[PDB]
């Protein structure tokens, strides 16, 4: 009855497609095959809830999912592989030819004869969505299909479905650690061309995710595989209320309302507490307030900024499992009376809590251990405006030289726009600089 | 599906092709009769790259041979992979250009240009969708150096949305192998800033350096030095057939490496190389590899990136490997040496990860670097084409051809435009 | 000596539609105050009855638009209602009795699609633009001097699309024969061009409605007849004296007229396929000349300015290099529409007003 309809562009966007759709199968006992053996125990029952699952008359259950690359390498990984048989054929590449980096290929040049295509598979899955809440976009920041096919999807969408949720999970540039030079410039457009259309992007940075599986989980070598497992991980918690029972739900409007002061500061930064390895999931008690204030720890935050150089405009804990309110009363108790976490005056409350019976599972052949309860948060804070000021800084030291601007102009795009995005990123700054600060009457 | 046409001019590209084309099928499994005996299942996924089928599972390469002596033609049809080429792709002539850029640009290559153009169109117009061409020749010879520029030329003005990727053996610095070395380079430069993407320098001298230092050989002949240049052509295109965690076709490191649109002459290099003793004493890991990869001594252009600044690197890896490990390196790298790369592009490496490495090999890389080091290949041929165009040392071989000294002149105004241009932002702030 | 490069902007008015909607909301608006002959202001403020009444009780808590104009400055301004001979008589005029007198001269065109350049340079039958005007006054001019002095003129008029250069008084001549090759001085000397001889008014504007006959112009829903090329038009006036006594003061000149391809937006805009093809290689020209005008006014680039990056800018290294006096018509749409594209055609208008250049009479014989 309830549904919402998983978008994933990109490459990143894939692959963590493919561990977000391995874990709802584990959770949801769904086979690659798509049939369910619970019904061979109870005929009938309701295991696989119907949320992001549309069930067929033979038994088969076929992902709410679309999926587009721009380059068929992703995609021809997934109709090869393990899943073929569970998604619907209709998995989309206009691969003829990839983006290459580059925001104007994937928005104007590329990004076109493949979106009334997506569009209309969209339309096609939404038609068999008696409820649909919205939409779960995966992309990431500093590629050309995810920044410019995104931005442009996002644009569609907004006035296909109106007053629809649309939440975002993107992958932020790291403030060292990248694979293209051209990042700036994709992560600027689209912000610029971004920020009328979503209603809510969770945040999420390849670095910060290094550093916690380094220290939390004793893996020396990371690889993708570990960083989307721990993403998938984050959205199931997210999306545990529409499918679970639990003391205290939360619907996908509710992120928006409670998490988002005004239109233009919708950047919530995601941290998921009790990540630890098997062996060290002995030694330690992993109650609600030790999870609680790990979650508050900068050294877990999963974008690669401080909480303790801005201040919390909102915060929003996701609890799963063996999970008592009195518990998570104490701890949010306890986490007001620190000085190291300053709250922005114009928010007394600050806090949403959720909690929900249904606690995690194993995923054979990760590496998190087997937890009986845990917690996500989605935290928005000022501190994310030194994210955007140093993407700012590194736009200015090319856009000075011109340094790889040919490469958009050859494609359609202005010069000029450029600037504008530029400047519209010079007023978010503001903005963040303007609702961090004390009032006064 | 991207496909790739491969082009190969004269004595110099047609070795270096055939080598390469030995190396890629050994790499997808394909046999000297071009029937499949390999094992994985990834190496048909992806053939069409770089190959046709042709009847019985038989796979042609997409190569286009040129030459204007037929010598060359033979030594290839007589080679242990002779026999998977096309027989109508053996497009050659009577006479070669006698070194003389303007013989295989204007008079030879002019009367032959135009079957290979049709060609060229054939197998181009027999695709889904044409990703570009990559061109194999020499600069200072008649043959490669005219009618490769011509077909360059030509094909830009018939494909101009495609890519174009010269593998090019420049002048060496110390010891020639032509007298009139400078006049056919300065000419070939002037044509292929004007109508390439991206250029690949390589200097033979450097090429012997490696051999003689790195792998320990005493004897090494124009098979080994092809050997190594195959390599690194493997390597570029490795993420257009093969699943990866981080893709990178040609136009994402165009895009990535070239800041400006004449700066596109890039030098290539290539890991692990080790000796056929020593292997067993090192470990094969991404640290050793990054570390050998950016060293100066392993460049394939003799010329060294310490003289210069780096504008932008790429570093295509091949087999499993963490992705922490080589976001690490390429940041150490980039903090070690940060006198070493311009502050101005905040990141100057790109990285692409391709889960296959080569056929014995548990893990590889390859290099692609820009820097502006390069100025002194291009100062070099300057100063040499002055030296002979002060006196007009051999015009008249030119001048009989048809050509205007307004050409030449017009050559090393170009050229020395790129050298103030590498100039200025290599000092700059 | 040293002379600066003149910036004059002209304001083209609204089109039909455009005047009725604005009509009726006023009753959409105009941004460009043409406040004095030398003085304008982009978006000025209180113009929007309703964003007044909303600031006054909005004390900066958010920003949600422009919170302050911006001031331009320019050698002089054409309003909406100015007329071609206005135009004429305050930009080109003065480039005539200079090249005339012995001194090298260009005018160029720059602007946003559909901003009024070819009708501000080619014009229309009923509306003569600046070429008509210039050669008219030309040959006036040497009816004048006829019996004193020996006036030779010869014609050249190219176009730049694709990246090819085309000679527009010679259709058929292939785009591989005209190339553009220095000699040892950095002369341009485009290969195998017409340089045609007119002796007449009649014969040097029939001639160049042959050469505008064979432009590229296609529809590109910006208006219906875009230009997609760079025209370039060369006019070398040669003057010897009648009295036998020839001496080194024998002079010749060129005069440059230029009319630029728009820059197409990308965000706002419906061109897909050769269309957008085409506008790419416009906005790559067109970037090409504004990072040559970015190097030619920084102290600090004076050592690589990138005239090789495009043939526009290449074409155009002559008027910036030295000994020619420049003037650059930038054409602009007083719309809120068009509030993006307009403030890049006035900003970058802003650096080109600070580059200057070196003058010296020609000699010769
Ligand atoms: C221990 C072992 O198995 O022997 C190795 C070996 O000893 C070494 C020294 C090999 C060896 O290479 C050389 O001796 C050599 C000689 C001249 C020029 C270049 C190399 C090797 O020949 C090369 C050969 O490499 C391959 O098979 C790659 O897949 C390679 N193949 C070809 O080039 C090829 C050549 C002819 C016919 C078919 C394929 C390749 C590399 C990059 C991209 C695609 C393919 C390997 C593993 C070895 C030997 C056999 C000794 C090295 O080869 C490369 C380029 O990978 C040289 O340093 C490396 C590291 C290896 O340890
Ligand atoms: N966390 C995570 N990040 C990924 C993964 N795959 C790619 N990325 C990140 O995605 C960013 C760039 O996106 P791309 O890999 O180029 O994918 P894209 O957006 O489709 O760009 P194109 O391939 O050019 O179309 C890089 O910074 C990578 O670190 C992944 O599996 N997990
Ligand atoms: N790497 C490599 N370079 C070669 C080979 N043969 C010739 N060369 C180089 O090519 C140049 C000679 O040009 P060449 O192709 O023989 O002239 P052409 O036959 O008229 O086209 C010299 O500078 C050589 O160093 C080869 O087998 N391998
Ligand atoms: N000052 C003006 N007065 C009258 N009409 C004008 C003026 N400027 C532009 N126009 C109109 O704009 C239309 C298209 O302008 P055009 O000059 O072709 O654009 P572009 O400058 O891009 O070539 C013409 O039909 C012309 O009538
Ligand atoms: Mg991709
Ligand atoms: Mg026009």
């Amino acid at each position: 009855m309830r549904e919402c309809i998983s978008i994933h562009v990109g490459q990143a966007g894939v692959q963590i497609g493919n561990a977000c759709w391995e874990l709802y199968c584990l959770e949801h006992g769904i086979q690659p095959d798509g049939q369910m053996p619970s019904d061979k125990t109870i005929g009938g029952g309701d295991d696989s809830f119907n949320t992001f699952f549309s069930e067929t008359g033979a038994g088969k259950h076929v992902p709410r999912a679309v999926f587009v690359d721009l380059e068929p390498t992703v995609i021809d990984e997934v109709r090869t592989g393990t899943y073929r048989q569970l998604f619907h054929p209709e998995q989309l590449i206009t691969g003829k030819e990839d983006a290459a980096n580059n925001y104007a290929r994937g928005h104007y040049t590329i990004g076109k004869e493949i979106i009334d295509l997506v569009l209309d598979r969209i339309r096609k899955l939404a038609d068999q969505c008696t409820g649909l809440q919205g939409f779960l976009v995966f992309h990431s920041f500093g590629g050309g299909t995810g920044s410019g096919f995104t931005s442009l999807l996002m644009e569609r969408l907004s006035v296909d479905y109106g007053k629809k949720s649309k939440l975002e999970f993107s992958i932020y540039p790291a403030p060292q650690v990248s694979t293209a030079v051209v990042e700036p410039y994709n992560s600027i457009l689209t912000t610029h061309t971004t920020l009328e259309h979503s209603d809510c992007a969770f945040m999420v940075d390849n670095e910060a995710i290094y550093d916690i599986c380094r220290r939390n989980l004793d893996i020396e070598r990371p690889t993708y595989t570990n960083l989307n497992r721990l993403i998938s991980q984050i959205v199931s918690s997210i999306t545990a209320s529409l499918r679970f029972d639990g003391a205290l739900n939360v619907d996908l409007t509710e992120f928006q309302t409670n998490l988002v002061p005004y239109p233009r500061i919708h950047f919530p930064l995601a941290t998921y507490a009790p990540v630890i390895s098997a062996e060290k999931a002995y030694h330690e008690q992993l109650s609600v307030a030790e999870i609680t204030n790990a979650c508050f720890e900068p050294a877990n935050q999963m974008v690669k900024c401080d909480p303790r150089h801005g201040k919390y405009m909102a915060c929003c804990l996701l609890y799963r499992g063996d999970v008592v309110p009195k518990d998570v009363n104490a701890a949010i108790a306890t986490i007001k009376t620190k000085r190291s976490i300053q709250f922005v005056d114009w928010c007394p409350t600050g806090f949403k809590v959720g909690i929900n019976y249904q606690p995690p599972t194993v995923v054979p052949g990760g590496d998190l251990a087997k937890v009986q309860r845990a917690v996500c948060m989605l935290s928005n804070t000022t501190a994310i405006a030194e994210a955007w000021a140093r993407l700012d800084h590194k736009f200015d030291l090319m856009y000075a030289k011109r340094a790889f601007v040919h490469w958009y102009v050859g494609e359609g795009m202005e010069e000029g726009e450029f600037s504008e995005a530029r400047e519209d990123m010079a007023a978010l700054e503001k903005d963040y600089e303007e609702v961090g600060v004390d009032s006064v009457e | 599906m991207r496909e790739i046409v491969h082009i190969q001019a004269g004595q110099c590209g047609n070795q270096i092709g055939a080598k390469f084309w030995e190396v890629i099928s050994d790499e997808h499994g394909i046999d000297p009769t071009g029937s499949y005996h390999g094992d994985s299942d990834l190496q048909l996924e992806r053939i069409n790259v770089y190959y046709n089928e042709a009847t019985g599972n038989k796979y042609v390469p997409r190569a286009i041979l040129v030459d204007l002596e037929p010598g060359t033609m033979d030594s290839v049809r007589s080679g242990p992979f002779g026999q998977i080429f096309r027989p109508d792709n053996f497009v050659f002539g009577q006479s070669g250009a006698g070194n003389n850029w303007a013989k295989g640009h204007y008079t030879e290559g002019a009367e032959l240009v135009d079957s290979v153009l049709d060609v060229v169109r054939k197998e181009s117009e027999s695709c889904d969708c044409l990703q570009g061409f990559q061109l194999t020749h020499s600069l200072g010879g008649g043959t490669g150096s005219g009618m490769g520029t011509l077909l360059i030329s030509k094909i830009r003005e018939e494909y101009p949305d495609r890519i174009m990727n010269t593998f090019s053996v420049m002048p060496s610095p110390k010891v020639s192998d032509t007298v009139v070395e400078p006049y056919n380079a300065t000419l070939s430069v002037h044509q292929l800033v004007e109508n390439t993407d991206e250029t690949y320098c390589i200097d033979n001298e450097a090429l012997y350096d490696i051999c003689f230092r790195t792998l320990k050989l005493t004897t090494p002949t124009y098979g080994d030095l092809n050997h190594l240049v195959s390599a690194t052509m493997s390597g570029v295109t490795t993420c257009l057939r093969f699943p990866g965690q981080l893709n990178a076709d040609l136009r994402k490191l165009a895009v990535n490496m070239v800041p400006f649109p004449r700066l596109h002459f890039f030098m290539p290099g290539f890991a692990p190389l080790t000796s056929r003793g020593s292997q067993q004493y090192r470990a094969l890991t991404v640290p050793e590899l990054t570390q050998q990869m950016f060293d100066s001594k392993n460049m394939m252009a003799a010329c060294d990136p310490r003289h210069g600044r780096y504008l932008t690197v790429a570093a295509i890896f091949r087999g499993r490997m963490s992705m922490k490990e080589v976001d690490e390196q390429m940041l150490n790298v980039q903090n070690k040496n940060s006198s070493y790369f311009v502050e101005w592009i905040p990141n100057n490496v790109k990285t692409a990860v391709c889960d296959i490495p080569p056929r014995g090999l548990k893990m590889s890389a390859t290099f692609i670097g820009n820097s502006t080091a390069i100025q002194e290949l291009f100062k070099r041929i300057s100063e040499q084409f002055t030296a002979m165009f002060r006196r007009k040392a051999f015009l008249h071989w030119y001048t009989g051809e048809g050509m205007d000294e307004m050409e030449f002149t017009e050559a090393e105004s170009n050229m020395n435009d790129l050298v103030s241009e590498y100039q200025q932002y290599q000092d700059a702030t | 000596k040293q002379s600066s490069i003149s910036v004059a902007v002209r304001v083209r008015p609204f089109t039909e539609a455009e005047s009725n909607r604005l009509v009726k909301i006023d009753n959409l608006r105009k941004i460009i105050n043409v406040v004095d002959d030398r003085m304008l202001i982009f978006d000025p403020p209180e113009t929007n009855p309703l964003t007044k009444m909303q600031r006054n009780a909005f004390p900066n808590s958010f920003k949600g638009s422009r919170i302050r104009e911006h001031r331009f400055v320019f050698d002089r301004l054409f309003d909406e209602d100015c007329t071609q001979d206005q135009v004429y008589r305050n930009t080109t005029q003065p480039l005539l009795d200079s090249v005339l007198d012995g001194y090298n001269a260009t005018v160029f065109a720059y602007g946003a699609t559909g901003c009024g350049k070819t009708h501000t340079i080619s014009g229309t039958p009923e509306d003569p633009g600046v070429i008509f005007l210039t050669m008219k006054e030309l040959y006036n001019r040497i009816e004048e001097l006829k019996d004193t002095k020996i006036i030779d003129i010869s014609l050249s008029y190219l176009e730049i699309y694709n990246e090819t250069i085309r000679d527009l008084l010679n259709p058929m001549t292939q785009c591989k024969n005209l190339v553009i090759r220095e000699d040892a001085n950095n002369k341009i000397s485009v290969s195998n061009l017409s340089r045609h001889r007119p002796n007449s008014v009649e014969e040097v504007m029939q001639l160049i409605l042959e050469g505008n006959k064979n432009r590229t112009c296609s529809p590109t829903e910006a208006n219906a007849t875009s230009s997609r090329s760079h025209a370039v038009l060369q006019i070398n006036v040669i003057q010897k004296d009648r009295t036998g006594d020839i001496t080194e003061e024998h002079t010749f000149a060129t005069l440059s007229i230029i009319d630029l391809a728009g820059s197409e937006r990308a965000a706002a805009t419906k061109n897909r396929g050769a269309r957008l093809n085409e506008g790419a290689n416009i906005n790559k020209s067109l970037l090409a000349l504004g990072n040559c005008i970015n190097a030619l006014c920084d102290p600090r680039r004076r050592n690589h300015v990138p005239y090789r990056d495009s043939k526009l800018t290449r074409l155009l290294k002559f008027s910036l290099g030295g000994n020619c006096k420049t003037v650059m018509i930038v054409c602009v749409s007083p719309s809120s529409q068009h509030y993006d594209e307009t403030l890049n055609t006035l900003k970058y208008a802003d650096r080109a007003k600070e580059i200057k250049t070196k003058l010296i009479r020609n000699q010769h014989n």
